[PDB]
């Protein structure tokens, strides 16, 4: 029995810019009972056939999870750019999984503000895929020497989302999830029904 | 979940030292990187290994870092004196949403001169019996290793209540020191005809003996 | 050490207390502050953060209202707040820097920390302590040689000294760690080695001074 839902019915769920990650190895992976809810608006599978997603062997099965705007979960997708994208997670070009994510406004929203939800705005190189940046080093822009204090181009590398229940769908809080499926050498961990 | 520790492991000087370090797959199951700190007693942590494969400059070239799965090793070539300490492993969780530390391990350096205790009884004294309360005081010093166990008896019949003993703390010269103490009522003190504080250690045992007279 | 937290803390059952962080090695610059407890005898447990640029604060689910975290970047210092203390969060509470980096399994790691704040909540109020002799008998010891002492008694806190004759005798000293009682009051012995022979010449006083009581005593350890 694969314990699927704990990540998706979490507490709490981490920043895109410091993504967790959840082996699910030695689990038998029912996904009939994932496709439940009608509350997961975006829901894609990529590189995998549409019926035998539960008649199927995986060495490993990783789980991404973190909070990012409705507007961005476009960007959790092979071949995308963005800010999430180069500089948050980065799925690779071949990604073989599927991607959920749902409104979570009604939970990860405050009253003035939920500013705990954070993202990498600058980075100097793109990130690679499934790579995580958690650096809280001053970003040089150009050639002005910062000391570790932030001052003309020094600036933090990351800022605050402000999710407010009173913001537009396209800015309120969405949850994704990527579930990456790994084909390996190896006795296969993870089989479905 | 937990990242487990041995809690104790024991090295001769000079030998390889493997401490443990294991985790499910919500922390070192995934990607999730391990590190160790050293810590001596009574002094803060410090880093010892970042990344696991990774010392920072200080850090002496015998300590080392080795990951093959859900486990994590540190490892300590050439055994010192130096290396006698706790040590702790440090990841990350996602269930927990956060870092994690472990329960950590002690390293015993097992190449030190073994030592018997020097142990010294005191009686209640008559300043001490005139505010209606007798304490006798049995000092152990100079034992290693610091493991020692203490017993009081009252004509030679075993105590029951009103005793306490402290935890053996090294003293400066790597050796160990620990006291007892017997809280009495002046009645009980003269009452029995002799006091005795024995202790035993590493098989010998030593005792001394008071009398209210 | 790596950054500089307030003194010691006593608190009674049921107060609150705040404790504060500088910095050595650095200038608090970018740097993630965590709080580490480590309970007497017990492993380490990570309890809160602080984003010092950005003025935001995740704290760990142990944590409850009860622990709130805030910094300065301006002042360079960092605080945390416990309230409704009780036997249970006793500790060296840590403050430490947070280090991050770019990579596949990306985990923080405390690269900077603190002197240790160690905070003791108990039922015990200020006391003295009772200073006893400990009159050597001179053929129940090693044979010439004497053991003296005195005994330190019911005394809270625990910061507490011993210096035989004004400092000058050292030698054959060997003062014990306290013991905690069933009460809550410390206790403690200070021997000291010397010769059968200057027993009845020299003079023997033990020096204590319990500054948290504002106690100083000195007692004469004649023989019986």
């Amino acid at each position: 029995l694969c314990p699927f839902g704990e990540v998706f019915n979490a507490t709490r769920f981490a920043s895109v810019y410091a993504w967790n990650r959840k082996r699910i190895s030695n689990c038998v992976a029912d996904y009939s009972v994932l496709y439940n809810s009608a509350s997961f608006s975006t829901f894609k599978c990529y590189g995998v056939s549409p019926t035998k997603l539960n008649d199927l062997c995986f060495t490993n099965v990783y789980a991404d999870s973190f909070v990012i705007r409705g507007d961005e979960v476009r960007q959790i997708a092979p071949g995308q750019t963005g800010k999430i994208a180069d500089y948050n997670y980065k799925l690779p070009d071949d990604f073989t999984g599927c991607v959920i994510a749902w409104n979570s406004n009604n939970l990860d929203s405050k009253v003035g503000g939920n500013y705990n939800y954070l993202y990498r705005l600058f980075r100097k190189s793109n990130l690679k895929p499934f790579e995580r940046d958690i650096s809280t080093e001053i970003y040089q822009a150009g050639s002005t020497p910062c000391n570790g204090v932030e001052g003309f181009n020094c600036y933090f590398p990351l800022q605050s989302y402000g999710f407010q229940p009173t913001n537009g769908v396209g800015y309120q809080p969405y949850r994704v999830v990527v579930l990456s499926f790994e084909l390996l050498h190896a006795p296969a961990t993870v089989c479905g029904p | 979940s937990v990242l487990t520790q041995p809690p104790s492991v024991s090295g001769a000087p000079g030998q390889r030292v493997t401490i443990s370090c294991t985790g499910s797959n919500s922390n070192i199951g995934a990607g999730y990187d391990v590190h160790w700190y050293q810590q001596l007693p009574g002094t803060a942590p410090k880093l010892l290994i970042y990344a696991n494969n990774n010392r920072p400059s200080g850090v002496p070239d015998r300590f080392s870092g080795s990951r093959s799965g859900t486990s994590a090793s540190l490892v300590i070539t050439g055994l010192q004196a130096d290396d006698e300490a706790d040590y702790y492993c440090q990841s990350y969780d996602s269930s927990l949403t956060g870092s994690l530390f472990g329960g950590g391990t002690k390293l015993t350096v097992l190449g030190q001169p073994k030592a018997a205790p020097s142990v010294t009884l005191f009686p209640p004294s008559s300043e001490e019996l005139q505010a209606n309360k007798a304490t006798l005081v049995c000092l152990i010093s100079d034992f290693y290793p610091g493991a020692v166990t203490v017993a009081w008896k009252a004509d030679s019949s075993p105590v029951k209540a009103g005793v306490e003993t402290t935890t053996p703390s090294k003293q400066s010269n790597n050796k160990y020191a620990a006291s007892s103490y017997l809280s009495l009522t002046p009645e009980q003190w003269k009452s029995h005809r002799s006091y005795s504080c024995q202790v035993t250690h590493e098989g010998s045992t030593v005792e001394k003996t008071v009398a209210p007279t | 050490v790596q950054l500089v937290q307030s003194g010691a803390e006593v608190k009674k059952p049921g107060s609150s207390v705040k404790v504060s962080c500088k910095a050595s090695g650095g200038t608090f610059s970018s740097y993630t502050i965590s709080w580490v407890r480590q309970a007497p005898g017990q492993g380490l447990e990570c309890m809160g953060r602080i984003i010092p640029i950005l003025g935001i604060a995740n704290y760990a689910q142990k944590f409850q209202g009860r622990v709130t975290i805030t910094a300065d970047k301006s002042t360079s210092i960092a605080y945390m707040e416990v309230s409704s203390l009780r036997s249970e969060d006793t500790a060296v509470y840590y403050c430490a820097t947070e280090v991050g980096y770019s990579g596949y399994g990306s985990a923080e790691y405390f690269n900077h920390w603190g002197q240790g704040t160690p905070v003791t909540v108990s039922s015990a109020s200020t006391k003295g302590p009772s200073v006893f002799p400990l009159a050597p008998s001179s053929k129940s010891t090693s044979g010439g040689t004497a053991a003296l002492g005195c005994l330190v008694k019911d005394y809270f806190p625990e910061p507490v000294t011993v210096s035989w004759n004004s400092g000058a005798l050292t030698s054959g000293v060997h003062t014990f760690p306290a013991v905690l009682q069933s009460s809550g009051l410390y206790s403690l012995s200070s021997v000291v080695t010397v010769p059968s022979s200057s027993l009845g010449t020299q003079t023997y006083i033990c020096n204590v001074n319990h500054k948290p009581s504002n106690t100083k005593v000195d007692k004469r350890v004649e023989p019986k």
